[PDB]
């Protein structure tokens, strides 16, 4: 397999260490702490996800409205 | 290698329409966003917008909304942007950035730029003349010499000396607007052991009228 | 939006001190322990360039003298030791919110100690007289500071009208200016005056330096 | 309506050992 880059803006497919997705990445004011994974809403979907390379926290927006 | 490629300059009418063209190599030009720069001499940068080449999805400042319009060639990977009724106010240099995101989002590479001149002048060739005291007093043991390049239109054009030998010395001077018309004094210093030996040419070239000018002092 | 503020346009810095240029931002572009800003570097005629990002890493293949720091919305970035290459302007951007802004843009001149200027007079030559016209070029090299006086005296006639003048930005490796003053004049001017004098004024030099020729 | 994705963002860990 290939790794590839982020598109922050655009609604793309999410696959970060198995787990799957689809949204926005967009910039995260949240304070996560550094021995978690991700982390989750009441809805059982990923509201964020932090990259396994760069320590970073982005934000997953939920996409397909309608 | 990653390297982008803008024309030099472009010249056009008011009412009329503004091409650019901002070529890609080296990297995927569908997976990466082309982001548009505009600089105003004495303005700063200004942010014009962004395109995703493959939705064709545009994002556009507020301030040029219903002007700006962008689009992308999937083709021949080259990503293109449109004035609607360029003016006075609009002319300025653009740049075709891309954005390689690691955490926050900078501007990795840059484009060559493209100077946008809107004025109703038409185009004319350059005179170049020489510059020469005619007799040395021995003021110096270095001799200097210059090009006057007037009445061009339009701007930029590229003057060298020896067609780009003489790196040490050049200073090439901006230009004065006078009568819808353009002038500069390229001027060089060389060694007293140069100029009766050698002969240092001007070598200049309007790419926008594809004239090549060679004189000799 | 987030409108960026820098202050001040120009910054003075010798060489052996230290540059700092604030860019202050309307809200808090600080998340995750990090913050979102960048500062670039473009010289005249030159696209910009990466130098550092995120405050907190350099970016590979720049210098060691360029650095970074603070938090919230003014940050501080500083440069030591200075060097006669250091002048250009200075940008910073934030990619946090959208439609993102750009910097007002800062001019760093590098003080140097005064040198007198070569000052040479030109006269016009055969080509241009062929066509009607002639102008007068006086070249004028390798002085600091910026102000300079230019005068131009035809057989002890002082004429203000009709020259032109063009400054550049400062020189990478002799930190100096270079400049020329255009006359331009008719056939029938030519004909009836046989000196042109170029006179410079500068700050160091108490007596002008007078240049002339005759036809 | 419905917005069906384009682009396919993969990311893992980067590899220190196979």
């Amino acid at each position: 397999k290939k790794s590839t880059n982020l598109v922050k803006n655009k609604c793309v497919n999410f696959n970060f260490n198995g787990l799957k997705g689809t949204g926005v990445l967009t910039e995260s004011n949240k304070k996560f702490l550094p021995f978690q994974q991700f982390g989750r809403d009441i809805a059982d979907t990923t509201d964020a996800v932090r990259d396994p390379q760069t320590l970073e926290i982005l934000d997953i927006t939920p996409c397909s409205f309608g | 290698q990653v390297q982008l490629q803008q024309p030099g300059a472009e010249l056009v009418r008011p009412g009329a329409s503004v091409k650019l063209s901002c070529k890609a190599s080296g990297y995927s030009f569908t997976r990466f966003w082309m982001n548009w720069v505009k600089q105003r001499p004495g303005q700063g940068l200004e942010w014009i917008g962004m395109i995703h080449p493959s939705d064709s999805e545009t994002r556009l400042n507020q301030k040029f909304k219903d002007k700006a319009t962008l689009t992308v060639d999937k083709s021949s990977t080259t990503a293109y942007m449109q004035l609607s009724s360029p003016t006075s106010e609009d002319s300025a240099v653009y740049y075709c950035a891309r954005k390689d995101y690691d955490y926050d989002a900078w501007f990795a590479y840059w484009g060559q730029g493209t100077l946008v001149t809107v004025s109703a002048a038409k185009t004319t060739p350059p005179s170049v003349y020489p510059l020469a005291p005619g007799s040395a007093a021995q003021t110096n043991s270095m001799v200097t010499l210059g090009c006057l390049v007037k009445g061009y239109f339009p701007e930029p054009v590229t003057v060298t000396w020896n067609s780009g030998s003489l790196s040490s010395g050049v200073h090439t001077f901006p230009a004065v607007l006078q009568s819808d018309l353009y002038t500069l004094s390229s001027s060089v210093t060389v060694p007293s052991s140069t100029w009766p030996s050698e002969t240092v040419t001007c070598n200049v070239a309007h790419p926008a009228s594809s004239t090549k000018v060679d004189k000799k002092i | 939006d987030i409108v960026l503020t820098q202050s001040p346009a120009s910054l003075a810095v010798s060489l052996g001190q230290r540059a700092t240029i604030s860019c202050r931002a309307s809200k808090s572009v600080s998340a995750s322990v990090y913050s979102y800003m960048h500062w670039y570097q473009q010289k005249p005629g030159q696209p910009p360039k990466l130098l550092i990002y995120l405050a907190s890493s350099l970016e590979s293949g720049v210098p060691a003298r360029f650095s970074g720091s603070g938090s919230g919305t003014d940050f501080t970035l500083n440069i030591h030791p200075v060097e006669e290459e250091d002048a250009a302007t200075y940008y910073c951007h934030h990619s946090r919110e959208l439609p993102p802004a750009f910097g007002g843009g800062t001019k760093l001149e590098i003080k140097r100690a005064d040198a007198a200027p070569t000052v040479s007079i030109f006269p016009p030559s055969s080509e241009q007289l062929t066509s009607g016209g002639a102008s007068v070029v006086c070249f004028l090299n390798n002085f600091y500071p910026k102000d300079i006086n230019v005068k131009w005296k035809i057989d002890g006639s002082e004429r203000q009208n009709g020259v032109l003048n063009s400054w550049t930005d400062q020189d990478s490796k002799d930190s100096t200016y270079s400049m020329s003053s255009t006359l331009t004049l008719t056939k029938d001017e030519y004909e009836r005056h046989n000196s042109y004098t170029c006179e410079a004024t500068h700050k160091t030099s108490t007596s002008p330096i007078v240049k002339s020729f005759n036809r």
